[PDB]
């Protein structure tokens, strides 16, 4: 009865400490999205800046270039 | 000391003054500052002459040009008159004709006990040859213009006193001669008139009017000329009579068809040039250059005739006619003249002979002279198109610098290892990432859409500034510019009207390298990395005009001192590390090749070729086109602005020629810091110059023809030689195709390449000509050879018409125009398939060199006896007849051997030599006179010259005069040699340290004098030999002045002192003769042995006792024996008894024949016959010596002390580190099947495999030349070896006791000695 | 009765807890396989992006030095 | 005993809450990080067409494109090299075609 | 009592674990999504590699036309300015279409320098070349008119006016190719240049049944001493292929013909 008592309470707090440590472990392999999605903002943001070069570089085209 | 032959351009500026100081009048030159300038303080009391002033008191003011004139002497004048020469030419004419008799003799004897002979023989051969010399056109003319040429050169040596004017009056023509100027005095009647009544000469000084009132009661007219047209005029003539002999002998062995044009056609045309100049001037000459195109079309119609064969004749025919048409317009011909002015090539176009008489007639285009040359027009023809703008398409560069990293990148995979480590980006070449990562490169198919990728390749300094081992290149006795602080210093200062206000001291390369105070290489690379180039001191870039050619005028340029040295180090580093990626030459001719190794790197097989001049690509280039490539050659290296320096320099030059005696035009005192522009001077140059950057230029022209490959898929394979390109392409065909439409096939192929090769080089602003590139199938000509298909072609008129009595060999030597004349014959005689005409030419002109050095030698008194001061009696023909028997080897004057008809390279010149002597001897009845003519005297000659003359002998008459201009060198170089290295290399006891390491090379036992000379030159004592020669002529000893300026003796009384010696050497006989070694060399009876005894009489003090090994082998001649053999017989020699013999048989295939089958010469078959500088040297060195010795243990003993002074590493590590041909044409050998294996044991041994093949296929040729090929009645030939003097040689190494005990780590300098 | 449903009941929570963390454990080795999966690719993208931007800049700041 | 289950309980359900909350913020993390993460790629999608073939159209038309010379290239290539290193100006007088 | 504290304690824990079984639920569901949503990325990288090769192309094409001009190149403003100005192309290396350089060649309105025409024509000249006429000459009559008296020997002989009508009658004809050729290939066999001449008479069609030509002359002296041998009566139905190669009229109305 009471023995039974204590042996299930302590597997249920046990159970619920291994629970937190997954939860935990979780929640650290979670957190290291950040570093790995930088470079896809990172690649984002340089189209732009690609674009807006090769973009310079066909009007500069022009000036040179006699053409009708 | 004047020379004898012509050795500058012809310009008569100055000839221009001569005429104002007597009175005359002519306008040679285009500047008129000569016509009222000052005269100089000579050429100017002309005044004051009384001989001068007789001579032209009865001719006109007036004068005419020496061009119009020069044809009318060549004809007009013959030795009939008074010459004040008293030991007259034509004098000793029967000795020679005996000598050349005689010579007509033993050869014939020598070629009989050979074994070659002849099967017909004619009695009447010596008449024969006695008639074709004493009836020729050009013999009395020729000694008459000898005389002439003794007579000036005498007159220029003098030009300071009263012995330096001469008078000649022969017929119809009188000449006067003073210090180097000839006056003419030529009837009027001889000179062609024009329609308007005055001669043609004088249509483009004078007018009409003036031109007849000048003349008036005159018959006698004046021209004035230098004293090189006379020179010229007797080249002229002796080449016209080499040529006529030739031709006229050789109708004696061949009368059914010889290899030579003709006698009659070649007077002709001889005459028909001549009447053509006599018209035209100096004009004429465009149509005289004609001679050498007409005659490679006429060769190319000889084959299968294709429609497109005949267009390079159409077009040779239309472009003479305009060039007739256009340039006899102004001039007003008479009707009867224009019909006779159109016999030159009129006679040549209606030719009708063999390839080979064609390709013999292309040899004579110098006949006829040279032009006089202009600096004007010179300048002119440059400038024209060397400032033109052009225009370019981006695109083919891009491709054509893609290609360039191709060829670069491909070179260095296939060599020292695999790729480049290439540290570069891996993103920019997506497509050769595959190929880098699995370690391959890709082959041609593919490489159609990645060839932008290689712009995306980087690499470090692949190539280092390095392995220069040459100290010759820096000192060459070449010509500079002065700086620009001074450079209107090299003009003539009374022409210029002022004293140049600062004057120069030096002007030659090897006076100013000597007192260079800081040279190395890193010092010309910081010099060139730094722009000092730039420096305003730095920048002239002078003109020189070209030697002897028929162009209008051709120049190369000058630079100063160090600019001149940072083209050499650009030359010498582009040479060793690039230009290796570019083959330049790869001449082949298919036709002569097997099948399925041409078909493998063809991926049958039918080539096709055009060749493209590469020259005109030189004042082409611009910078916007060869920026890139230079810039990839500067980063291949650790430089930054090394090989930019032309495009950077000279466009900031002001462009002149500088020539003494006409400055450039309206050139004053005022305007000399910045002189104007003019007909001759110029600012913007944009292209290149001749010479200047070959190299590179070479490796764009490569670059384009393999782009050109790559865009059109045909294999191409592209040769340099000269000024040439040929580009040939290779076409496969998948057989079953006949044989008519596959060469049209690979003709049209041809065609494609060739348009769209004018494409690319005309997009890249180089322009080819289509009406001057055309297309040949089986005729190709290239460089030195020229083949009909697979047929070689004969040219020997080329060098045999060269032969004269006189040259220049230092002094008027005898043993070098001798030496010189056999070199000829030997070089004449590879071509060809006649014998007797370049040996009777020879003959004649030997003995005739003897007696004019004899009677007229400049370097003496006139009137002096070179025979009688020496014997006291008179030179009787005995004596020197037997002169020239004795070979050179054993201290005599005979360099024409007849065993040099076979073979080219011989194995000993001292068994050769006593094997010829004693034959010679045997014919004559004088037999007894062998053992007291080649026992001799031996000489006092150290150990210095037996390393240097390993197979030799000491005797004091086989010497030349090397050692004398050596020893002058050196003592030059201790008075004066501030230079800081060469000091260092030659310090106080260098002489002393040469002669220890010399005498301990030779201290072994046995003694191997090969070995020891081969070892010699990689010393230091080996390049201060090589660095003391660089004098070449007989005019340095006396014009430089640092050499005249060690006080001591004058050189002239040694060398007349020297000469007398020499002369006493040969000619007296039994008197430098000894008795102990006649005695020791009775009853030999073999050669072997001889040679043996002699070589070791002699060198005694240098070989006490040990014996010398290495040095004699047996003559070839004694050593075999022919057969020649039937189809229907059996070898003697074979049935009796050991009896090794060489097998030679005939094969019947004859694939190709031209024109005919009857000669086998005419016929071909199937046939078949980055390390440092001194880490090499170091590590050849430490393998042979390794080598030599084996059986001992002071192998590394003696390493070290030679190994210590070139390489900084020591000993352990360096060990880890660690052609005979023939003299016959190569139409027989591919007809014959030599077979050696049946000599069973090989009688190693004592016979050298490399020319028994030779001696064979030489004995076939000889044998059967003038017989038809179906009347040939012998099937093979046997060669019995006679076992008299073959011996077998037992291995043998070198044993060394001692060391050098000398210190050689003193030189611890730079260049060509220890590097760190 | 009261205490065997009270014991069931709490071995019934404890078998549903162990199932959702089974379940969670499951979930985290699917999303570090996506990660892993999917990691590569992009840094390649970016790196190629910013290599080809870097040179296009390279060619403008040639170019504009000319005018 | 009733003490101590009572506290037992209440600490398990404060742990239990305490995780809840964690995986509340966990999913708001994640789901702010897959809208961020997906919101400009149709603008790198239609940049991408637009760059590729304006580069293929300045490609193309660098084929017919034709070059003059002029005589003034090889000076201002030595005065710009000159300038490199120890740069001051070319000493005089002044070169061919300086401007 | 305590039964029942435990009772509603159970109950509550039983909620809060549902309820986190609910939070477990929409965690995967959002996890899942994520996952799912990044398809379109994956593919994007196929799309990458040609732009990549596209602009590595542009790059080094560019950068090696930047770098094989000057630092001083002028555009196409200061170009037109400068030409204004003489002739005289701008210093430094300008930079064409050919579309444009080329149309404006013929449009000679505002005065294109000659030195740009004259290396314009240069450039476009060796466009049209091919494997046919690379190197093909061109004959005119004068040329093979020329040509072919430098075969026949002396002069005033009657096959110069037998060249002459050839020569006139391929040029009416224009047929002065095939006529050569015929020359040269009957020269090739080694036939002398007359019969090469004849051949030619009685080989081409244009030839084939072709009245003489006529020539006026005033009398015996116009023509050569060499042709004076070769005189007949005209006859009424002269054939140039026949050997009648001309007819000469005099001014009294003497007919003389000229046959080989
Ligand atoms: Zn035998």
């Amino acid at each position: 009865s009471f023995e039974e008592v204590v042996q299930t309470l302590a597997s249920l707090a046990t159970v619920v400490q291994q629970q937190t440590i997954a939860s935990e472990s979780l929640e650290q392999r979670i957190t290291s999205l950040e570093n790995g999605l930088k470079p896809v903002y990172d690649m984002a943001k340089t189209i732009s800046s690609l674009n807006r070069v090769c973009a310079e570089m066909v009007a500069k085209y022009d000036l040179l270039v006699m053409t009708t | 000391y004047p020379d004898a032959r012509l050795s500058s351009p012809i310009v008569l500026d100055q000839c221009d003054l001569v005429t104002r100081a007597c009175g005359l009048y002519s306008s040679y030159s285009l500047n008129p500052q000569l016509r009222n300038c000052k005269l100089p303080k000579h050429i100017y009391r002309l005044k004051y002459d009384v001989t001068v002033t007789k001579f032209l008191s009865d001719v006109p003011v007036a004068t005419l040009p020496i061009d119009f004139i020069v044809p009318i002497l060549l004809k007009a004048l013959s030795g009939n008159g008074f010459c004040p020469v008293e030991p007259r030419c034509q004098q000793f004419l029967d000795e020679i004709i005996k000598y050349t008799m005689q010579d007509a003799l033993f050869l014939k004897y020598y070629l009989k006990n050979v074994g070659a002979q002849e099967d017909c023989v004619d009695d009447h051969f010596q008449e024969k040859i006695l008639s074709s010399i004493q009836g020729n056109e050009f013999l009395h003319q020729m000694f008459f213009w000898y005389d002439l040429a003794i007579l000036t050169r005498r007159g220029r040596l003098n030009r300071g006193n009263s012995r330096s004017t001469w008078f000649v009056h022969d017929d119809l023509i009188d000449i006067l001669g003073y210090g180097d100027y000839v006056f003419w005095k030529i009837p009027i009647s001889l000179l062609p008139l024009n329609t308007q009544g005055i001669p043609h000469a004088a249509m483009d000084w004078y007018q009409t009017s003036v031109f007849k009132e000048a003349v008036q009661g005159h018959t006698h007219i004046v021209s004035v000329s230098t004293a090189d047209v006379l020179i010229m005029c007797k080249d002229l003539i002796t080449c016209r009579f080499n040529t006529t002999l030739i031709s006229k002998i050789a109708e004696v062995e061949d009368p059914v068809c010889s290899d030579y044009p003709n006698f009659k056609i070649v007077s002709m045309l001889y005459q028909s040039g001549d009447y053509l100049l006599s018209i035209l001037g100096s004009d004429g000459y465009k149509i005289i250059k004609f001679l050498e195109p007409l005659c490679l079309a006429k060769i190319q119609l000889c084959s299968k005739y294709t429609e497109r064969k005949g267009r390079f004749l159409t077009q040779m025919h239309l472009a003479v006619n305009h060039t007739l048409e256009e340039i006899t317009e102004i001039r007003a011909l008479k009707p009867s003249q224009a019909h006779k002015i159109r016999e030159f090539h009129r006679t040549l176009i209606r030719l009708e002979m063999t390839p080979q008489q064609l390709c013999e007639l292309f040899s004579i285009q110098k006949h006829w002279g040279h032009p006089v040359l202009h600096s004007e027009t010179a300048i002119q023809k440059v400038k024209k198109h060397a400032t033109v703008l052009k225009a370019l398409r981006p695109i083919v560069i891009f491709e054509t610098y893609c290609v360039f990293k191709y060829s670069i990148a491909k070179h260095y995979f296939d060599s020292q290892g695999s790729w480049y480590s290439v540290t570069s980006d891996r993103n920019l070449t997506p497509g050769l990432n595959s190929y880098i990562k699995r370690n391959q490169f890709p082959p041609l198919p593919m490489i159609k859409e990645l060839l932008w990728e290689f712009y995306h390749l980087d690499h470090p300094p692949l190539f280092s500034t390095k392995i220069i081992s040459d100290l010759s290149i820096f000192i060459k006795d070449r010509a500079t510019a002065v700086e620009r602080t001074c450079w209107d210093a090299v003009f003539e200062p009374n022409v210029l009207g002022y004293n140049p206000p600062h004057k120069f001291s030096t002007k030659r390369v090897p006076e100013q390298f000597l007192e260079q105070e800081n040279f190395s290489i890193e010092n010309v690379l910081s010099y060139a990395q730094k722009l000092e180039y730039l420096l305003p001191q730095y920048r002239n870039f002078s003109f020189s005009l070209k030697e002897k050619e028929l162009n209008v005028g051709r120049t190369f340029g000058k630079l100063p001192y160090p600019t001149r040295n940072v083209q050499t180090l650009c030359e010498a580093l582009l040479a060793d590390g690039l230009a290796k990626a570019f083959p330049s030459n790869m001449m082949v001719v298919t036709e002569r090749e097997q099948k399925e190794s041409l078909l493998h790197q063809a991926s049958t097989v039918r080539g096709s070729s055009f060749v493209t001049d590469l020259e005109k690509y030189n004042l082409a280039f611009r910078y916007e086109f060869t920026a890139p490539f230079i810039e990839y050659c500067n980063r291949c290296y650790g430089v930054k602005n090394v090989f930019n320096w032309m495009h950077y320099t000279i466009p900031q030059c002001y462009m002149h020629v500088s020539d003494y005696y006409n400055p450039p035009h309206n050139l004053t005192l005022e305007n000399r810091n910045n002189p104007p522009e003019g007909p001759s001077s110029y600012r913007g140059h944009m292209g290149g110059i001749e010479g200047l950057q070959q190299k590179l230029w070479t490796s764009i022209s490569c670059a384009q023809i393999s782009l050109v490959e790559i865009k059109t898929g045909f294999k191409l394979r592209s040769a340099v030689m000269g000024d040439n390109q040929c580009i040939t392409v290779l076409s496969v065909f998948p057989l079953e195709t006949d044989a008519d439409e596959q060469e049209q096939s690979a003709e049209d192929n041809a065609a494609r390449v060739a348009a769209s090769l004018a494409k690319v080089t005309s997009a890249c602003g180089i322009f080819l000509k289509p009406d001057e590139t055309f297309v040949h199938s089986g005729f190709i000509y290239f460089g030195k050879k020229q083949y009909l298909n697979g047929v070689q072609l004969p040219q020997s008129l080329k060098t045999a018409t060269r032969m004269a009595p006189l040259s220049d060999a230092i002094f008027d030597d005898l043993q070098g125009t001798l030496a010189s004349i056999g070199t000829a014959f030997e070089r004449s005689i590879s071509e060809t398939r006649h014998i007797f005409p370049c040996r009777i030419t020879a003959a004649f002109h030997t003995f005739f060199s003897v007696r004019i050095l004899q009677y007229h030698h400049l370097g003496f008194n006139k009137g002096f006896d070179l025979g009688q001061l020496t014997l006291g009696k008179p030179l009787d023909f005995g004596t020197i007849s037997l002169a020239l028997a004795v070979p050179q080897v054993l201290g005599g004057l005979s360099f024409l051997n007849p065993e040099k008809c076979f073979y080219r390279n011989l194995g000993d010149p001292v068994t050769s030599g006593l094997f010829q002597l004693k034959t010679y001897l045997r014919m004559i009845e004088m037999d007894d006179l062998f053992l007291p003519l080649i026992a001799k005297n031996p000489g006092n000659c150290t150990a210095i010259d037996f390393v240097l003359n390993p197979s030799g002998l000491n005797v004091p008459g086989s010497q030349d005069l090397t050692s004398f201009l050596r020893q002058i060198v050196r003592r030059t170089i201790t008075l004066s040699a501030k230079n800081k290295l060469i000091n260092t290399l030659f310090h106080a006891s260098a002489d002393f340290e040469d002669e220890m390491v010399c005498k301990w090379l030779l201290s072994s036992t046995p003694v191997m004098s090969r070995f020891a000379a081969d070892i010699f030159s990689r010393t230091p004592s080996g390049k201060r030999l090589q660095i003391l020669g660089y004098l070449e002529g007989t005019r340095t000893l006396l014009a430089s002045k640092i050499i005249n300026n060690n006080t001591e003796t004058p050189v002239l009384d040694r060398l007349r002192k020297i000469t007398l010696q020499r002369w006493s050497l040969w000619f007296s006989y039994l008197d430098h003769c000894d008795n102990i070694l006649a005695e020791a060399l009775t009853q030999i009876t073999c050669t072997v042995d001889l040679a043996q005894i002699l070589r070791e009489y002699s060198w005694a003090h240098i070989l006490e006792g040990r014996p010398l090994i290495g040095a004699t082998l047996p003559c070839m001649i004694e050593q075999f024996k022919v057969v020649w053999l039937k189809p229907y017989e059996q070898c003697p020699q074979c049935s009796n008894a050991g009896k090794p013999f060489v097998s030679v048989a005939v094969k019947k295939h004859i694939v190709s024949a031209w024109p005919n089958a009857s000669r086998i010469s005419w016929t071909i078959g199937d046939g078949i016959p980055c390390p440092s500088a001194a880490l090499r040297e170091a590590i050849e060195l430490a393998s042979r010596l390794t080598w030599v010795t084996q059986g001992s243990s002071n192998s590394d003993l003696l390493i070290k002390p030679f190994l210590e002074a070139r390489v900084n590493l020591s000993v352990q590590e360096i060990l880890q580190m660690t052609s005979f041909m023939a003299n016959r044409m190569s139409n027989s050998a591919t007809r014959l099947i030599v077979s050696t294996n049946t000599l069973g044991e090989f009688s190693d041994s004592n016979i050298i495999f490399q020319n028994v093949i030779n001696y064979a296929v030489a004995l076939f040729d000889i044998k059967f030349r003038n017989t038809e090929a179906t009347d040939i009645q012998y099937n093979r030939a046997h060669l019995h070896l006679t076992k008299c003097c073959t011996r077998e040689v037992p291995a043998q190494y070198l044993t060394y006791t001692s060391t050098l005990d000398l210190d050689l780590t003193r030189y611890r300098e730079n260049e060509l000695i220890y590097d760190n």
